[PDB]
C-alpha cells in the first residue's frame, strides 16, 4: 500500500553517458529498496540490494544511492547490452511493491534499414487470404513511415507493423509491415510496394504479382 | 546452481482455476520466502503473494485476495500458486522468486496465463520466399491462439541475422507473426533454409522449407 515512483518512465542516452534513474517511495522504506534489470520477455535480473549493495557479478558500472525517501540508480557508462527496463522495489515488510519502471533506450547515430518486400505464397492464396509483407532490416532510430501502395494506390486500414526490440550489440531495430487482402482483391492488381521514409530519405520496394 | 523451474499456466476460462509450480533445485539452505510476480502484456511488475515455505505464513496483494492460495509442499521442495475465480486482468506472464527470509537475487523463467474463453488454434506456416550481396527470407506464422510461438532456423544451426517479431493479435483475434533472416545471395539454392515453429500451447510443430520461389 506504499507507492514507489519512478523517473523518467523512459529515456534514451548514448553509448558511455551517464544515465541517473530515480525512485521515491511514498512513506519511509529505511534502506529496503532493490534495483532490477529486465530484458524484454525475460525474467528480472537483481542489480542492487539495500539501495546501495552490488549484488554478485553485476558490472561495477551500476550504482545506488538513498536520500530519505529518494533512490537512485546509476549506470555511470551505458553500454549497449544496457538496453531493458530498470525497476525498483521496496520490501519494508511482506507488502512488496515494485516501481512503475524506466525503459532505457541507447542512442545510436543514424541506420537506414535494408528493405525487402514478400509476396504472399501460393499455399496461402489457397486459403482465401493474401498476406504482403515488408521487412525493415537493422535501423535506426525506430521512427520511420511505412507505406503501402498497390497500382499505385496508397492503402489505409488494410496493414499492421511489428518491431523488434533493439539490438544488444549495434542497437538497431528491425521492422515488419504486414499488408491483409483477400485473394480476391489481391488478384485483381498487379504492382505491391512497400515505401519506407526516414528523414531526406524515402524507398519504395516492389514486386509485380506473378512476376 | 539455484533453479526455479515454473510448471503449470497456459490457457483457461473466465471463473476458471489453475495451479502454478515452482519446483527448486540448488538452495543451501530454507531460509528464503518464495514469491509470485506477474507481469501484464506491456505492462510493470507486480507482486502477488509470498510463502515462508517452512512455516505457512503466507502474504497477498489486495488484487488476488481471497482468489489465489500460494501453499508449499517442503518434501517436494515445491511452491504452488492455486488461482481460482480467474479474471481477465489475471492474464500475465507469473515468475516466481525467492527472497532470504537480500533481494530477489533468482527467478523462473517465467509462465504465461491466459484468461479468455477464445479456442486454441494452431498457426499456419507460410513461407517468405527470397538485391545485393545480401537476400532476405522467413516465415510467416499466422492464426494462432493463445501466445506463444518459437521459433529457430535449421534446428538452432542458423542464429545470426535471425529476426523475429513480436506477434501482433489481428482483428479477428488470433495472433500473427514472421521470422526473418538475412544470408548471403549466393547461399541461396546451395543452402536448404527451415524454420521451426513451436506451439507447445496446441502440442504442434511445424517445420517449413523456404525455397526461392
Ligand atoms: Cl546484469
Ligand atoms: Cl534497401
Ligand atoms: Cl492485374
Ligand atoms: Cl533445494
Ligand atoms: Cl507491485
Ligand atoms: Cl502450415
Amino acid at each position: 500500500d506504499i507507492q514507489m515512483t519512478q523517473s523518467p518512465s523512459s529515456l534514451s542516452a548514448s553509448v558511455g553517458d551517464r544515465v541517473t534513474i530515480t525512485c521515491r517511495a511514498s512513506q519511509s522504506v529505511s534502506s529496503a529498496v532493490a534495483w532490477y534489470q529486465q530484458k524484454p520477455g525475460k525474467a528480472p535480473k537483481l542489480l542492487i540490494y539495500s539501495a546501495s549493495d552490488l549484488y554478485s557479478g553485476v558490472p561495477s558500472r551500476f550504482s545506488g544511492s538513498r536520500s530519505g525517501t529518494d533512490f537512485t540508480l546509476t549506470i555511470s557508462s551505458l553500454q549497449p547490452e544496457d538496453f531493458a527496463t530498470y525497476y525498483c522495489q521496496q520490501y519494508v515488510s511482506w507488502l512488496i511493491t515494485f516501481g512503475q519502471g524506466t525503459k532505457v533506450e541507447i542512442k545510436r547515430t543514424v541506420a537506414a534499414p535494408s528493405v525487402f518486400i514478400f509476396p504472399p505464397s501460393d499455399s496461402q492464396l489457397k486459403s482465401g487470404t493474401a498476406s504482403v509483407v515488408c521487412l525493415l532490416n537493422n535501423f535506426y532510430p525506430r521512427e520511420a513511415k511505412v507505406q503501402w501502395k498497390v497500382d499505385n494506390a496508397l492503402q489505409s486500414g488494410n496493414s499492421q507493423e511489428s518491431v523488434t526490440e533493439q539490438d544488444s550489440k549495434d542497437s538497431t531495430y528491425s521492422l515488419s509491415s504486414t499488408l491483409t487482402l483477400s485473394k480476391a482483391d489481391y488478384e485483381k492488381h498487379k504492382v505491391y510496394a512497400c515505401e519506407v521514409t526516414q528523414g531526406t530519405t524515402s524507398v519504395t520496394k516492389s514486386f509485380n504479382r506473378g512476376e | 546452481e539455484v533453479q526455479l523451474v515454473e510448471s503449470g499456466g497456459g490457457l483457461v476460462q473466465p471463473g476458471g482455476s489453475l495451479r502454478l509450480s515452482c519446483a527448486a533445485s540448488g538452495f543451501d539452505s530454507g531460509a528464503y520466502l518464495r514469491h509470485w510476480v506477474r507481469q501484464a502484456p506491456g505492462k510493470g511488475l507486480e507482486w502477488v503473494a509470498s510463502i515462508y515455505p517452512s512455516y505457512g505464513y503466507t502474504s497477498y496483494a489486495d488484487s488476488v485476495k481471497g482468489r489465489f492460495t500460494i501453499s508449499a509442499d517442503t518434501s517436494k521442495n515445491t511452491a504452488y500458486l492455486q488461482m481460482n475465480s480467474l479474471r481477465a486482468e489475471d492474464t500475465a506472464v507469473y515468475y516466481c522468486a525467492r527472497s532470504a527470509a537480500p533481494g530477489m537475487d533468482y527467478w523462473g523463467q517465467g509462465t504465461l496465463v491466459t484468461v479468455s474463453s477464445a479456442s486454441t488454434k494452431g498457426p499456419s506456416v507460410f513461407p517468405l520466399a527470397p538485391s545485393g550481396g545480401t537476400a532476405a527470407l522467413g516465415c510467416l506464422v499466422k492464426d494462432y491462439f493463445p501466445e506463444p510461438v518459437t521459433v529457430s532456423w535449421n534446428s538452432g544451426a542458423l542464429t545470426s541475422g535471425v529476426h523475429t517479431f513480436p506477434a501482433v493479435l489481428q482483428s479477428s483475434g488470433l495472433y500473427s507473426l514472421s521470422s526473418v533472416v538475412t544470408v548471403p545471395s549466393s547461399s541461396l539454392g546451395t543452402q536448404t533454409y527451415i524454420c521451426n515453429v513451436n506451439h507447445k500451447p496446441s502440442n504442434t510443430k511445424v517445420d517449413k522449407k523456404v525455397e526461392p520461389k
